[PDB]
């Protein structure tokens, strides 16, 4: 009953060889790594992020140099679960232990740490003293002391994580080895034969659930012989236990009765989320499915729903099945454990180096007549409509702000209609504004209702929290909206909400939240039926009431004349799209969009600050705009009034515009660019 | 079973060849037992009248042979033009397009960009019966 098996697998020199690595690499003053855990010794970092690529830098190092090593990428790339504990007992045998005295504000977990490091071995200290006061070299008089004493286990006291790290495919380019575990891999691809397997994974970020913590290990008191008894689940529940299983309350009578402590446990940071299919190998007739990630540790609260990541980590099933009695006898549902993200489209407002950024950064800057460079370079892939780019240039910067304090805020948002219909193609840039752009939600008419865009209430699972919409979701982003024209009426009421901002008021059945958005508009509606009569009037082929063409800072018209010179330029133009793939030809070089929105990012962290004599400009040419709109009072082509929140726009678009300097340089031709869009915006009928 | 597993999305016509197997204590341990299954499974999935693939037709080597024997002619876009009106008479441009629709066009997705559409789209108008829904 119960054989055994051998396999090649080895636990001795295996241990003994990463012994070896952990201690010996100098590559990458002195030790890497080493000095990194003095870092840890130095109680200021949590992590411990092991890659793969310097253990093949090493794995080719050693076969050059020396006889023979094991082999260790492909060794920890099978089974990957014993090898977090096997490793990690292998780095606590050397540490710079007493390298900084104790800070006294430094963590409440560390004087605890701190105890057991002492009580350990002053327990010790005691044992060793009997033992040589009553004799009948001293290694094995060490040894007698070893083992008739209880202690606090190494696993209890441990204070740091250890992340694993996927290896790429570069260094696998130079010498190709077992490069399996980075692929970017389906869910449809997880066949149930890649379990224990590290993987690669990607998809979106969908139903988040909230960061609680869970208990891994439980201390109790005894409060009758003093020890502390320990109680470690991996189980889901689980149960109290007895009144005390002591090795001194044994052996007698009366023995105590316990209860458990909460300062001494050993709790851990959960959340876990769900991952949706990339919904681009999906097979022709197929729905996309889901799957189940718990997260664990130091990576908690780095994951915002609905992004596109990177996610790498190893496949463990869970004890699990579903109904009593469609059990077929062994059903086990399965899960992955993260390990690393990799985001794609990284988020802004999230680093602070600039040194390799400016390495670039300052290539793009030397490269002379950037801001024209920049609006040719986002969706190049139409012709014309260079000024129509460039306004959506300056939407993508917006990030300005103000509050008087004890008052009000202004928001720093750009507001840009879109008018005119059909042969612009204005839907070929509603795709690439909010594709660029990162949190970017692409939204249509009637997809949503007036409930469906904002929050609503449902029943948790595991973890009666309000789930949110997209504009709940895409919040700090821009909103791509399609046909707004065939809204509710009572969809409507939410957009004039969002003009003021922040506000969204809900007075439903037992709902009275007034929840906040960081949000951005782009809309674009279609004139109305036929196109652009003059015997029409402004407001007259609009389906929409002016007090929302008020909140509109700024309105394009999308006019088609077909004129004859105009054609052969954009004949040229779209048959060279499919004579290749790239448009540009001898005059232009586009700009890739990791590389761009890092130089907005930058830009996005500057606040240029006004002066006075462009205080002086904009004043006199307010009494110009405010003169000449009250002179018509009519409904002919020019539009009625001139609101003082045009004022409010151009102030900050100017503000804006000095973003893009970098250089906090308010000046009379950072103003002279903001009038030129105006009145350009407006009145393009003309033709 | 293993290679069986998900080769069939809810909303097909299937056939199904496997061994009718009733397990189970049929409730004589202590109000019906039996309930049955089947395993032992081979799946099949078949062409319906507007569902699923019908993609399944060979090509023999006889049979591409007469293929390019046929496309080496001037004037096959007329045969097939005249080809698909088998009972009705005239619409000879109206017909030219249905072969092309089911050609699709050709689709080029953008280096990171967005796709090209490449099929078209086609509304009819006209008095009744005139071959309308003929
Ligand atoms: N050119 C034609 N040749 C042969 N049959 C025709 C022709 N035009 C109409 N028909 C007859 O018209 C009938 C179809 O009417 P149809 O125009 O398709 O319906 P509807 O106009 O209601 O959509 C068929 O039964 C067919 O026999």
């Amino acid at each position: 009953a119960l054989p055994s098996i051998q396999l090649p697998v080895d636990y001795n020199n295996l241990f003994n060889e990463i012994t070896d690595f952990l201690v010996t690499f100098k590559q990458d003053k002195g030790p890497k790594y080493m000095a990194m855990l003095q870092k840890v010794a130095n109680r200021e970092l949590n992590s411990v992020i092991i890659d793969l690529d310097d253990i093949l830098q090493y794995q080719n190092e050693k076969f050059l140099q020396g006889t023979q090593a094991d082999d260790l990428v492909s060794a920890i790339q099978q089974n990957a679960n014993h090898f977090t504990e096997l490793f990690c007992r292998a780095i606590d045998n050397n540490m710079p232990l007493p390298t900084k005295e104790i800070d006294y504000k430094d963590d409440v977990l560390d004087v605890i740490l701190n105890q057991r490091r002492l009580r350990n071995e002053r327990m010790l200290s005691d044992r060793t003293n009997e033992i040589r006061s009553e004799n009948l070299m001293n290694d094995a008089l060490r040894e007698v002391v070893e083992d008739e004493t209880e202690l606090f286990p190494p696993n209890l006291t441990r204070r740091y994580f250890l992340y694993f790290k996927p290896l790429s495919q570069n260094c696998a380019r130079r010498y190709r080895k077992k490069a399996i575990s980075s692929k970017p891999l389906s869910v449809r691809q997880i066949k149930g034969d890649f379990l224990g397997q590290l993987i690669t994974v990607r998809g979106i970020i969908t139903r988040v659930s909230d960061v609680k913590p869970a208990v891994e290990v439980i201390a109790y008191t005894c409060d009758q012989c003093g020890y502390e008894v320990f109680q470690e689940v991996n189980s889901r529940t689980f149960t109290p236990l007895s009144e005390c299983t002591s090795e001194e309350c044994s052996q007698n009578q009366t023995k105590g009765q316990l209860f458990m402590s909460t300062r001494a446990s050993k709790f851990s940071a959960f959340q876990e989320c769900k991952i949706q299919e990339l919904s681009q190998q999906v097979p022709v007739g197929h729905i996309p499915r889901s799957l189940n990630i718990h997260v664990n540790g130091t990576l908690v609260r780095s994951l915002s729903p609905g992004d596109i990541v990177d996610v790498t980590g190893i496949f463990l099933p869970a004890p699990y099945t579903g109904f009593k009695a469609l059990k077929a006898g062994l059903l086990t549902e399965t899960y992955l454990e993260a390990q690393f993200v990799r985001q794609h489209k990284k988020k802004f407002a999230s680093f602070s180096l600039t040194s390799d950024v400016e390495e670039r950064v300052m290539e793009l800057i030397t490269s002379g007549d950037v801001y024209n460079r920049l609006a040719k370079s986002i969706a190049p892939e139409i012709y014309g409509n260079l000024d129509v780019k460039k306004a959506l240039l300056l939407l993508l910067v917006g990030g300005v702000d103000k509050r008087v304090g004890d008052g009000m805020k202004i928001r720093g948002d750009i507001n840009v209609c879109l008018m005119g219909d059909p042969g612009v193609a204005k839907s070929q840039l509603l795709k690439a504004i909010c594709k660029i752009s990162p949190r970017g939600v692409y939204t249509t008419g009637k997809g949503s209702s007036g409930v469906g865009l904002t929050a609503a209430v449902m029943k948790d699972p595991v973890t009666m929290i309000l789930e949110g919409g997209a504009l709940v979701l895409a919040d700090n982003g821009i909103c791509c909206i399609d046909e707004f024209d065939k809204m509710d009426e009572s969809d409507r009421t939410a957009i004039h909400e969002v003009m003021e901002q922040q506000t969204i008021s809900i007075s439903k059945a037992g709902i009275n939240t007034t929840l906040n958005a960081r949000t951005s508009i782009l809309a674009a509606a279609n004139p109305l039926y036929g196109r652009y009569n003059p015997r029409l009037s402004p407001l007259d082929n609009i389906n929409l009431p002016a007090a929302l063409l008020s909140r509109f800072d700024i309105l394009f018209l999308m006019l088609d004349i077909p004129s004859r010179d105009d054609d052969e330029k954009l004949a040229e133009h779209v048959t060279y799209v499919h004579m290749h793939n790239k448009q540009p030809d001898l005059d232009f070089t586009p700009v890739e969009p990791s590389k761009m929105r890092e130089y907005i990012a930058y830009a996005k962290t500057k606040r240029p600050v006004m002066s006075e004599a462009v205080n002086d400009y904009v004043v006199q040419a307010y009494i110009r705009l405010r003169q000449d709109s009250k002179r018509e009072m009519d409904s002919k082509f020019s539009f009625g009034q001139a609101t003082p929140r045009t004022l409010l726009g151009i102030i900050r678009l100017s503000q804006a515009l000095a973003k893009l300097r970098l250089a906090d340089m308010v000046d009379i031709d950072d103003v002279e660019e903001a009038l030129r869009l105006v009145r350009v915006s407006k009145e393009s009928l003309y033709q | 079973d293993d290679d069986l597993v998900d080769k069939t999305k809810p909303g097909d016509r299937v056939n199904v060849v496997g061994v009718f197997k009733s397990l189970g204590a049929g409730g004589m341990n202590q109000l019906i037992g039996f309930k049955t299954l089947i395993l032992g499974n081979t799946v099949y999935p078949l062409h319906a009248r507007s569902t699923g693939v019908a993609a399944r037709q060979m090509l023999t080597d006889f049979d591409i042979r007469n293929i390019n024997k046929l496309s080496k002619k001037k004037d096959i876009f007329d045969i097939l033009s005249q080809s698909l009106a088998p009972s009705i008479y005239g619409h000879d441009h109206i017909k030219k397009a249905i072969l092309l629709m089911l050609m699709g066009g050709v689709e080029k997705n953008l280096e990171n960009g967005s796709h090209l559409r490449g099929d078209i789209n086609i509304l009819m108008v006209g008095d009744p019966s005139t071959a309308k829904s003929q």
